[PDB]
């Protein structure tokens, strides 16, 4: 298991 | 953005020796400005184009998640493995063109779900086994090319198979029927 | 031979791995200490030291270990290997330092962990554990490092864990952990960083949380968390990271947070927020990462972020926002990335954007953006990306957009922009995707146009065009082009079989005339083709009907005379070829001959 890190990358 | 980590995984599935997939940016909030990628006003994919892009390796059963998805163009490329059931999975799906691929394995049954279906060009790939029946209950069918492959069977006659010539079943393994040349038990 | 030796001969027998992993271990009098892993004290010749990670070795973990008691440090990475946690581990005991992180061990965490208690680092990060935290771990009082993250961890957050006095990280993200987060933590003094989220929490951050003054790192993001945000974490002066992103955090946000001054990044992005932004946040001179993506937010952008010297990431996009942007924007020359798209925007485009020619992702679009185009924006060497649709800007468009070797996407889609398209556009050697759309243009496109070195996509469909179209040169790359819906006269040229690639060609609407090219029976892969409402006069293609991937042809409203192809043609729609009063054939009912 591998977790996400850092700020919201979602984009446009 | 659910159908875009879905058509991301086949793109990770997948081996693009000339980066068309290349656009394809799993973080990006939809995949509708991706290449080879058509959405509609609603933003969900009813189009995938990569006929002729190289593309070698397979594919994942996460095509299925396209709800909305139309044309699925494969066509022309060094694509193998199998064909997932999952298609089925595909309602508004009505042009299906996997053609000139290294493809192996049965045509799922689950194909046979369908029922927008128009186009269904599987020809001059590597598939087996028999042709399935439920086939022949997709009366949107038009243009059936199942041409070129290992099919062993018989050809059904009945439903939408009515309108078909032996040009659609042509060149395979043992097959056997009245749409085609030669009769079986 | 010594316990030492026993125990890491047994180590490297117990443990299956590439024989590369043990290479130099064999034995002929302190020999074991020259190996590589190993690390002994000088004096005593025991193994102090056993690093052994990355060395993709799988199996179990030998008892014969604690035969090597005075051993300080343990480090096994990445190394697939599965089990319940070893007990045998804890009794080791003059440790402190243990990593155990990125392998597969399951089950529940055994409880005798406490044992260590010299222990300064424990790394479990991403493993199988199930099973509720270890409230072990919580009486160790010299812990400084505790990653537990990366297994799926069941229930609650210990209490008992803020009693750590000298806890400085703490990691226990990327679990199954729920309910409400324990006041108690505010309790660790020396803690700096904190990254719980990826797991299922509720209720309200605690008030309390805001004793934590040495706190740099929080990250609580993706979780259920909700209500209001805390006035009182406006105290932590010492804060460089808060990523809240991804709950259900409501009402405004306090105006006490324009007072961590140490902020760099700052991530709120898909919550309920309200209201304006503090017109306080003009003042963290430290900020590099603004997000306040997808809330409720509102009210103007204070005209205080024109210049943070350090701004660099900036993503206002899916609230109603009004105003202007900071008109002193990107003039700190670091600016990158921006991204306001769908919101109550209104004004002009800062010109300085660029000033920097950092910028590359520039996203203005759905907005009440009104005004010309910034010629400067023409000058930034970065930009890559850049999407304007829905929006007000008006006049000629800037001309200096073929300089830029990066820029790849452009929509300008859906505005006032008129007078003439700019010539170099084709020019531009990346460009893959350009929408015009929608304009005021009242001119005509390049003779450039289809010479687009990469250039897939091209939509200049219903700004007011007008003119004859382009001669194609050598077209490359297009898959897609919709010209329809305008004022175009004259014919189809001649070379449109040059468009290899071609998909999806919509020409309708228009003063079109003349003849249908045979050229285009001959594109290869060719799918829909929309020709209707034109003079359009001649006859369809002979050997059109030999092509296997056309689904769509639309010629009705034409003046088109002669036979329908017997082809893929029957598989057609009858009313494709409607209005066409010349055409004969099955499909328009009237038989020829
Ligand atoms: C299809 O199959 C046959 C037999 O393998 C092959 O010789 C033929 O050239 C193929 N057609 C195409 C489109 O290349
Ligand atoms: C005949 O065709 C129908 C579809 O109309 C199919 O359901 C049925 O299984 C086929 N079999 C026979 C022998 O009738
Ligand atoms: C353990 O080892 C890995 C690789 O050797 C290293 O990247 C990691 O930082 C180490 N952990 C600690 C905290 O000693
Ligand atoms: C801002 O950051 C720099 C670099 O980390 C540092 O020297 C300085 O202490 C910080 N200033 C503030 C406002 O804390």
């Amino acid at each position: 298991h591998e977790v996400p890190s850092g700020p919201n990358p979602i984009s446009n | 953005n659910m159908e875009g980590d879905a058509l991301h995984s086949l793109r990770a599935n997948l081996v693009d020796p000339n980066n068309v997939l290349q656009s394809w940016d799993p973080t990006l909030v939809n995949p509708c400005t991706w290449f080879h990628v058509t959405c509609n006003n609603e933003n969900s994919v009813i189009r995938v184009d990569l006929g002729n892009a190289d593309l070698s390796g397979q594919l994942v059963p996460q095509l299925g998640q396209l709800k909305n998805l139309q044309y699925l163009e494969l066509y022309s490329n060094n694509i193998t493995g199998p064909v997932p059931s999952d298609l089925g999975n595909l309602t508004n799906l009505v042009s299906l063109d996997l053609y000139l691929n290294s493809f192996t394995g049965p045509i799922p049954d689950s194909l046979g779900k369908l029922f927008k279906l128009r186009f269904l060009r599987l020809n001059n790939n590597s598939l087996t086994g028999p042709i399935p029946m439920s086939l022949t209950n997709i009366m949107t069918l038009q243009v059936l090319d199942l041409s070129n492959n290992r099919l062993s069977g018989s050809v059904p006659d009945n439903g939408s198979f009515s309108l078909f010539t032996p040009i659609s079943f042509a060149n395979n393994l043992d097959l056997c029927g009245p749409v085609t040349s030669r009769p079986c038990p | 031979f010594s316990p030492q030796l026993l125990s890491l001969l047994s180590l490297k027998t117990s443990l299956s791995g590439p024989p590369s992993a043990f290479q130099d271990w064999k034995v002929p009098d302190a020999v074991w200490c020259s190996w590589s892993g190993v690390v002994c004290d000088n004096v005593t010749a025991q193994v102090i030291s056993l690093d052994l990670s990355h060395r993709n070795l799988s199996g179990r973990i030998p008892i014969q270990i604690r035969y090597l008691s005075s051993l300080l440090y343990l480090n096994l990475s990445g190394n697939s290997l599965e089990g319940s946690f070893p007990t045998s581990i804890f009794d080791l005991t003059k440790l402190t330092t243990l990593d155990i992180s990125r392998n597969s061990f399951d089950s529940s965490f055994p409880p005798g962990i406490s044992k260590l208690k010299f222990l300064k680092v424990f790394n479990a990060f991403s493993n199988n554990f199930e099973g509720l935290l270890p409230s072990d771990v919580s009486r160790l009082r010299f812990l400084e490092e505790l990653n537990f993250g990366g297994s799926y961890f069941e229930g609650e957050i210990p209490a008992a864990y803020g009693g750590l006095q000298r806890l400085k990280f703490i990691h226990l993200a990327g679990n199954v952990l729920g309910g409400k987060l324990p006041p108690r933590l505010g309790l660790l003094t020396e803690l700096q960083h904190m990254e719980i989220g990826y797991n299922h929490f509720n209720g309200n951050i605690p008030s309390e949380f805001a004793l934590l003054s040495n706190l740099k790192y929080f990250d609580v993001s993706n979780c259920s968390l909700s209500g209001s945000l805390p006035q009182e974490l406006g105290n932590l002066s010492n804060l460089e990271t808060l990523f809240l992103f991804q709950n259900g955090f409501t009402g405004e946000i306090p105006e006490s947070y324009s007072n961590l001054k140490s902020l760099k990044l700052l991530d709120f992005s898909s919550n309920q927020l309200s209201g304006s932004i503090p017109s306080g946040f003009s003042t963290l001179k430290n900020l590099t990462w603004l997000s306040l993506i997808s809330n409720n937010l509102s009210g103007e952008v204070p005209e205080g972020i024109g210049e943070l010297p350090e701004l660099t990431t900036l993503f206002l996009w899916n609230n109603n926002f009004t105003g202007v942007l900071p008109h002193k924007l990107g003039s700190n020359g670091k600016l990158e990335t921006m991204d306001v798209s769908n919101n109550s925007f209104t004004g002009t485009i800062p010109s300085s954007l660029c000033h920097g020619n950092k910028l590359y992702k520039l996203i203005l679009f759905s907005n009440m953006f009104e005004g010309e185009l910034p010629k400067s924006l023409t000058r930034c060497e970065s930009l890559w990306r850049f999407r304007s649709q829905n929006n007000r800007l008006n006049g000629t468009i800037p001309i200096g957009f073929g300089s830029l070797r990066n820029l790849t996407f452009v929509d300008l889609s859906n505005n006032r922009f008129t007078d003439q398209i700019p010539a170099d556009f084709a020019t531009a050697p990346v460009l893959q995707y350009l929408n015009l759309s929608t304009n005021f243009f009242h001119r005509k496109l390049p003779e450039n146009i289809w010479k687009a070195p990469n250039l897939q996509i091209f939509s200049a469909s219903f700004s007011n065009l007008i003119g004859e179209i382009p001669n194609y040169v050598g077209c490359k790359s297009f898959y897609r082009i919709e010209l329809q819906g305008n004022s175009l006269n004259g014919t189809i040229p001649w070379d449109i079989g040059h468009c290899e690639k071609l998909l999806c060609l919509n020409l309708s609407q228009n003063h079109l005339n003349g003849i249908i090219p045979w050229e285009i029976s001959t594109l290869p892969s060719i799918a829909d083709v929309d020709l209707s409402h034109n003079l359009l006069t001649g006859t369809i293609p002979s050997d059109f009907g030999s092509s296997k991937t056309i689904t769509t042809f639309n010629v009705s409203y034409n003046q088109l005379i002669g036979p329908i192809p017997s082809g893929s043609f029957a598989h057609l729609n009858p009313s494709f070829f409607s209005s066409n009063e010349g055409l004969c054939g099955d499909l328009v009912g009237k038989p020829c001959n």
